[PDB]
């Protein structure tokens, strides 16, 4: 369905924004989310990954402790905060689906430990872009 | 992991069958049964859409003639009679474990 | 593409822990006893016959479907010179085994043939009236 | 003071060693479809383990990696594996016949075809035949002109093993059974023997690439960026000295010659296979190491071979002693066997290299004299890459030599973590409580 | 034995006060029977491939029957048919109200409603219950 | 090493007292009655048949708990009833039996009437006391 | 099943279980009972 973001645009280095995707119609906290990241004129980078019950979050290693994502699944919202900003982040940023739905957290028998199972992406946002300069 | 393909141009007409491959370090063979390899498309100027999430089923809104398979490391996605509005890249993105990469994006024209 | 850290506990984790902390995670060690080219099959026999053993001795001491229970058998101090609070709060159960293994025949001919066979006929025999 | 009695406790942690069986488990992933992997037999337990771990932080467990009986149970199993396999295949007996060889066209090596007469499965007429043979199986016999025989005929049978089945070295997962729990030492200053820190606690064991090969070992495991070097006594001198090196070493081998199809007569419904022609030009198979990185390696293992006696007197030599077979280097590479010459890996230190490498074809079994496995090759040229993580070396201006008459040695080496406890879940202890008694 | 498998799980408590309609009794007047000696009146007079089978047969009959004592064993339920527990039961596994799971439903059905979440009750029924209280009983003998 | 004699009464000892004396010796009667001592220590170095022996002594075992399962005694060693005596089956009185004569003898009364006498303790004690329950 | 006190004998242990570590005896008091050696299975064993 219908997926865009908002709070996109450009500021300096060591600034601070939030964006905002929101989703239309699909039951929001069934569905992990992702970020992904298109430098102008480069592959794609991944950014980060949070579980349906906004448990679980994995981030990339060069944008590791910077940034922040969470959910709202009332208000079916899709947050990607960021700090300490540098001038290669610029960048497209993305707000993307999994393919597949997930379902809750497994725990496995033989040690007490949960288990999120994560595979990828269908229906890519079509996104904001952040820009970091002076 | 590392996961790179080839070869990065391709810039050819329509009516003729080609393949791309996507080249693997690290095997991809999943405790599910499946090889969580994804292949897909964008467009320039724009989101990318998904040509076939695994190597061997296929989305909606997909012509028959695009085809892929691979083993655990070799990996090739085969489009027969390639057809005219297959501008653009074509990315290969894995799924084993993060963080997940994905390869530079084949061009062709 | 998975992965969160330990929420309850884990197979054998309190080994290395005191009694009184072992004693509260029982029940891991008490699943995983049972389930987990014929030498698979010799296996799966072994495995099953071990488990009767120990359901079978739990079974004749009056204490069997609990986990823990106790019985009237008085405690001999000259089975362990080790004060009580030793015992419940620093001594593990692997050092603790080492400890009471030559006394331990002595202690299930005590147990059976000392009070729950003879909380039987003093059990039958409260009958009459 | 108070009255005490004994209190039964069910599920109690505590082990002790047992020996019990373990069993295989192995990959599951195209082991169907003409894939008879006798190393998998067909995917032996097709679990495909998650290998969890559970660390214990209180435990310290007194290993031993030399009175391990993990070590035992391959040996048992690996030979066991062959002895299925060896049986439904081509039995050799009726081909020891006298022979008659001649200079090949395009060294000592396959200089010889040779041709004999034989009936196997039509039992009428005798027939004439031609082949091709290399040295290190065949004998000049006494009072005859050029006559030859195979070495190993009046040793026990000579049965060779099927086309069908793969020697690909999977690695395999070995797994606990029910009451079992395999435990895995956890410091990485293990020097092979003695007590460890935090021992944890897996269902499976890691892999296990069951790898043949003398002199060094080739699709190992290796430790972190020290290099690690263990023995029994470490002081005597009929001992093995187990070298783990905290880097690989690339290694190429080939085998040139582009050997072909071929059909030699049958057995009774039992096509036997001699190899087919070489295209018409002969080159020596060969190894081929980056002989830089070898060099630096040897100066970088008397580092950490020097600090338990001075710090003076390091070298290295060559080994010696007996036939080539124990000699020169012995490995395997995808359905096909490697004699090479390693003399030229051995020269001493202080405080591209092309090594000649030789094929049979008749090949003993490894550790039982007796029968014997064999295996012509498939079609075309031969090429493996691979590593090296370790050598085996004997002690003797303290002269070392490469040595090694067994691969458990190598499993050792793969082995050098692991111990099996049975659980003993019932447990009594006293307390004040006492049961309720009318 | 599977009389009441179309019928609704607030109507299958009613035929269910025949013992799991005599579930484990069809086992023992099997095993005296399986027990026929007559395995021993030949000795199978070889090995045969259905004794081979048997033995892979008799197995299963073992274990899984003990995988299911051993579970009703550590749950404070052993040999009973219905007990109740002391695990509150959370919504979040399901947000179906009263009447929809017990007279609008099938089993087979509500077993793939909560296979998922089916493991995670089997722990929280034991560390929170049977390991708990066997502790608190122990405390009320130490007077 | 020496060894003084028993004071417990080892396996099979009781077999010639009375009913009413060998009931001291039960526990040891069933404790051993599964695996024995465990012989073949761990020397599995070099069949079938073995194992056959091995599988039956557990369904001998498990003949019996299930049977004291239905018979509402399961755990016990020594379990009463509501079933009433039919003399009948042995019209022989108390004392004339119970401290006069041992086991072996009191099976070869009974051994007619055995399957009679599992029928009327599966139903009429729990059979009965299931429309007990309510 | 036999079990034979402990080199590559076939009734060493490729027949046998190893070595015996103790043969016991409990003897019963009041017990009668009858025997024969014809009507014996051991000796066909
Ligand atoms: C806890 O626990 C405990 C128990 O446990 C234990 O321990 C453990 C560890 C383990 O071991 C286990 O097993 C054990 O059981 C407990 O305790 C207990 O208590 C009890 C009580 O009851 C006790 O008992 C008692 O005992 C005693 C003993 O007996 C023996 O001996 C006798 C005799 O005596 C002797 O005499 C002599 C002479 O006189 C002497 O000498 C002298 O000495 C002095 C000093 O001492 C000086 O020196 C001088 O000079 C000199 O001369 C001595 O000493 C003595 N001894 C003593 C000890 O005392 C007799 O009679 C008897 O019978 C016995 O005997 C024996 O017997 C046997 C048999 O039966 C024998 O054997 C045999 O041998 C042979 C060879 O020879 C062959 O081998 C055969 O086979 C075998 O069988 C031997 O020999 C013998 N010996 C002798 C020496 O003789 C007794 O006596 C007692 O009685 C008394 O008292 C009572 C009381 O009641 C009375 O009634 C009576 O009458 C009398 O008087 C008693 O019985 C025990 O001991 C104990 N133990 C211990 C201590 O250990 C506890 O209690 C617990 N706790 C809780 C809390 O519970
Ligand atoms: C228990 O756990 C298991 C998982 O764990 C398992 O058990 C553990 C113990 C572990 O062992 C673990 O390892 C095990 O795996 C849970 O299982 C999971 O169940 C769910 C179902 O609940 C499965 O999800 C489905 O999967 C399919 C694909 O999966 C296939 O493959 C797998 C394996 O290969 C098979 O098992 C499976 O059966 C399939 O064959 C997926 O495609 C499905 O999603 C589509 O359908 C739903 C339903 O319509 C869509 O959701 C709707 O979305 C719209 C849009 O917003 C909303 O408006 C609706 O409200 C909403 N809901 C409903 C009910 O309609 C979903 O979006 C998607 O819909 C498709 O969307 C695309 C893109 O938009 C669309 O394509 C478009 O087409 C048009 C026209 O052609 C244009 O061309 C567009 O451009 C184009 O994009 C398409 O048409 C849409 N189709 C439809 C019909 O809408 C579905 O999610 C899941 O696979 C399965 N496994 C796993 C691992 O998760 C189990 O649920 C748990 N139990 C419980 C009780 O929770
Ligand atoms: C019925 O089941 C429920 C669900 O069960 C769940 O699923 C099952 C399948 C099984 O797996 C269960 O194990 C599993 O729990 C039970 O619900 C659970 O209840 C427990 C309570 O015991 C909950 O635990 C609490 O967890 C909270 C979250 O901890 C995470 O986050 C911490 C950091 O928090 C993050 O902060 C940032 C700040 O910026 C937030 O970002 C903001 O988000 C906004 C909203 O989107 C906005 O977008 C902003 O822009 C953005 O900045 C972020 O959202 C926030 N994270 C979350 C998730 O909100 C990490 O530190 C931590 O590591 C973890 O990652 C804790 O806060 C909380 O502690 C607080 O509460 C205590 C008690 O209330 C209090 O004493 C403390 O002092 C503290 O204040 C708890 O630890 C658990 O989350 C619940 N599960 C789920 C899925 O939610 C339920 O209990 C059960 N029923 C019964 C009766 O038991
Ligand atoms: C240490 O570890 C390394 C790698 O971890 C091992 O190296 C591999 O060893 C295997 C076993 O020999 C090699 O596999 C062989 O590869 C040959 C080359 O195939 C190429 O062509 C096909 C065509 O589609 C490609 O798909 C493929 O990816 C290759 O590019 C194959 O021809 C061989 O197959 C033969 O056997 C089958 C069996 O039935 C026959 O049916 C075939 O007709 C064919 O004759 C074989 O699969 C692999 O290539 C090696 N990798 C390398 C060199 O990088 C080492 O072997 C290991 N060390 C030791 C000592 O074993
Ligand atoms: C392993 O041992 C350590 C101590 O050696 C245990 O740590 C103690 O845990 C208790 C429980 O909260 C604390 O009260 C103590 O203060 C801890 N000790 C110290 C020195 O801080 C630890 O719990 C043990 N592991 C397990 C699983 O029990
Ligand atoms: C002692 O225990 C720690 C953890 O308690 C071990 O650290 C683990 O090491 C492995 C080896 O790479 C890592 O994969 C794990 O992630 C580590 N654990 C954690 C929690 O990060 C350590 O190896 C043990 N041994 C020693 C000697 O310290
Ligand atoms: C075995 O027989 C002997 C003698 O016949 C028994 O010795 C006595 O038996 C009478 C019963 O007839 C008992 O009342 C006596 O108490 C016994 N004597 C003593 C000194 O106790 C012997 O008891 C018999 N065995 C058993 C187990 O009763
Ligand atoms: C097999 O027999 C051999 C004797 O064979 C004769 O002697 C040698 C020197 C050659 O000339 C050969 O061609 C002759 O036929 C023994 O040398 C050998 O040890 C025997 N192998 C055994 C017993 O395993
Ligand atoms: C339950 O039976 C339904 C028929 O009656 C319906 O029940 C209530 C709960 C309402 O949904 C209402 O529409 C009807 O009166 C079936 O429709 C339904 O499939 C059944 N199964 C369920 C709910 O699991
Ligand atoms: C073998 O044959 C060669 C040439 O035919 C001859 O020169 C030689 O003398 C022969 N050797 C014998 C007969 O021993
Ligand atoms: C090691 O060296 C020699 C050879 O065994 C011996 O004299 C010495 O005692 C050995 N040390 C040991 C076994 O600790
Ligand atoms: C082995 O061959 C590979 C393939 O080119 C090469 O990268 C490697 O350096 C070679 N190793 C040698 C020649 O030692
Ligand atoms: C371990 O490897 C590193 C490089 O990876 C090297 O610098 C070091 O010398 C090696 N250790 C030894 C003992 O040679
Ligand atoms: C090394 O050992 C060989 C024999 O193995 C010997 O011939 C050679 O002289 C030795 N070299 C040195 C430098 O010790
Ligand atoms: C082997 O090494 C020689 C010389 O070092 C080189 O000429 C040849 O190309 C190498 N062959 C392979 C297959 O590595
Ligand atoms: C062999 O060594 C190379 C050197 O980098 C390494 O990349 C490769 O993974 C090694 N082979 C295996 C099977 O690990
Ligand atoms: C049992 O007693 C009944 C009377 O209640 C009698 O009819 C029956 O014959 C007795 N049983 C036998 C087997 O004689």
């Amino acid at each position: 369905v219908q997926l865009v973001e908002s709070g996109g645009g450009v500021v300096q280095p060591g600034k601070s924004v939030r964006l905002s995707c929101v989703v239309s119609d699909f039951p929001f906290s069934k569905y992990p989310m992702y970020w992904v990241r298109q430098a102008p004129g480069k592959g794609l980078e991944w950014v980060a990954a949070i579980s349906g019950d906004a448990w679980h979050v994995v981030y990339s290693n060069s944008v590791q402790g910077r940034f922040l994502v969470s959910r709202d699944n009332v208000k079916n919202t899709l947050y990607l905060e960021m700090n300490s900003l540098k001038i290669e982040d610029t960048a497209v940023y993305r707000c993307a689906r999994m393919f597949q739905e997930s379902g809750p957290p497994r725990l496995d028998r033989w040690s007490g430990r949960n288990y999120y199972y994560y595979s990828g992406m269908d229906v890519w946002g079509q996104g904001t872009t952040v820009t970091v300069s002076s | 992991i590392v996961m790179t393909q080839t070869p990065l141009s391709l810039s050819v007409t329509p009516g003729q069958p080609a393949s791309i491959s996507c080249k693997s370090s690290e095997s991809l063979r999943q405790s599910n049964g499946k090889t969580s390899l994804y292949w897909y498309r964008q467009k320039p100027g724009q989101s990318p859409q998904l040509l076939v999430f695994e190597v061997s089923n296929r989305f909606s809104g997909v012509s028959d003639r695009f085809v892929g398979s691979g083993s655990g490391t070799d990996f090739t996605l085969r489009i027969s009679r390639v057809e005219a509005e297959d501008v653009g890249f074509y990315y290969c993105m894995q799924s084993k474990d993060f963080p997940l990469t994905f390869g530079g994006g084949t061009k062709v024209d | 593409a998975v992965g969160i850290g330990a929420v309850f506990l884990g197979f054998l984790g309190a080994a290395g822990s005191t009694m009184g902390a072992a004693s509260m995670t029982l029940t891991v060690q008490a699943r995983l006893l049972l389930s987990g080219g014929i030498k698979q099959l010799q296996a799966r026999v072994l495995a099953v016959e071990r488990y009767l053993k120990d359901q079978q001795l739990l079974g004749i001491w009056g204490c069997s479907g609990k986990l823990i229970c106790t019985t009237a058998v008085p405690w001999n101090t000259s089975w362990s010179n080790k004060s009580y609070n030793q015992i419940w709060n620093n001594m593990t159960w692997m050092e603790w085994e080492r400890e009471i293994d030559n006394y331990t025949s002595l202690i299930y001919t005590l147990i059976e043939d000392s009070q729950n066979q003879q909380e039987k006929n003093e059990q039958e025999l409260l009958e009459l009236d | 003071a108070e009255q005490l009695w004994v209190t039964v406790y069910y599920g109690v942690p505590v082990w002790k060693e047992a020996t019990t069986t373990l069993f295989c488990a192995s990959d599951a992933r195209a082991y169907d479809t003409e894939v008879h992997n006798v190393w998998a037999t067909h995917a032996c337990v097709p679990t495909d383990p998650n290998p969890q771990e559970v660390v214990l932080e209180n435990v310290t467990e007194n290993f031993n990696m030399w009175k391990n009986n993990m070590v035992e149970q391959m040996h048992e199993d690996i030979i066991s594996l062959w002895d299925q396999s060896l049986k439904p295949c081509v039995k050799l007996t009726p081909l020891c016949v006298t022979l008659n060889c001649t200079d090949l066209r395009n060294e000592g090596g396959e200089i010889k075809n040779c041709s004999f007469n034989i009936t196997t499965s039509m039992r009428d007429k005798v027939q004439k035949e031609y082949a091709l043979f290399y040295k290190l199986d065949v004998v000049p016999i006494k009072n005859d002109n050029t006559s030859y025989r195979l070495i190993s005929c009046n040793t026990s049978v000579i049965t060779q093993a099927c086309p069908k089945v793969s020697f690909e070295p999977i690695p395999i997962h070995y797994c606990a059974p029910a009451g079992f729990a395999i435990l895995k030492c956890n410091d990485k200053k293990f020097n092979g023997t003695g007590p460890c820190t935090n021992v944890s606690t897996v269902q499976c064991t890691h892999g296990i690439r069951p790898v043949v090969s003398t002199q060094l070992l080739l699709n190992g495991s290796l430790a972190e960026e020290e290099v690690v070097i263990r023995s029994a006594n470490f002081t005597d001198n009929a001992k093995i000295i187990i070298v783990q090196l905290n880097k690989s070493v690339e290694i190429n081998c080939t085998r040139p010659n582009n050997n072909t199809r071929k059909s030699i007569h049958i057995g009774p419904g039992r096509a036997f296979y001699t190899t087919g022609e070489i295209i018409g030009d002969i080159r020596q198979a060969h190894c081929n190491i980056s002989g830089t990185k070898w060099n630096d390696t040897l100066k970088q293992i008397v580092v950490k071979l020097k600090e338990q006696f001075g710090n003076k007197t390091i070298v290295f030599n060559h080994s010696s002693g007996g036939d080539p077979e124990i000699v020169m280097h012995s490995f395997n590479c995808g359905g096909e066997f490697f004699y090479c010459n390693s003399t030229q890996l051995f020269n001493s230190t202080w405080n591209t290299i092309v090594l000649p490498c030789r094929i049979k074809q008749i090949v003993n079994m490894w550790q039982e004299v007796g029968k014997a496995m064999y295996a012509p090759p498939i079609k075309g040229q031969i090429r493996c890459s691979s590593n090296i993580t370790g050598l085996i070396l004997i002690r003797d201006t303290e002269i070392f030599r490469p040595g090694g008459g067994d691969m458990r040695d190598n499993w050792r080496s793969e082995l050098y973590k692991y111990k099996v406890v049975k659980i003993e879940p019932l447990g009594i202890a006293p307390t004040k409580a006492k049961r309720r008694v009318v």
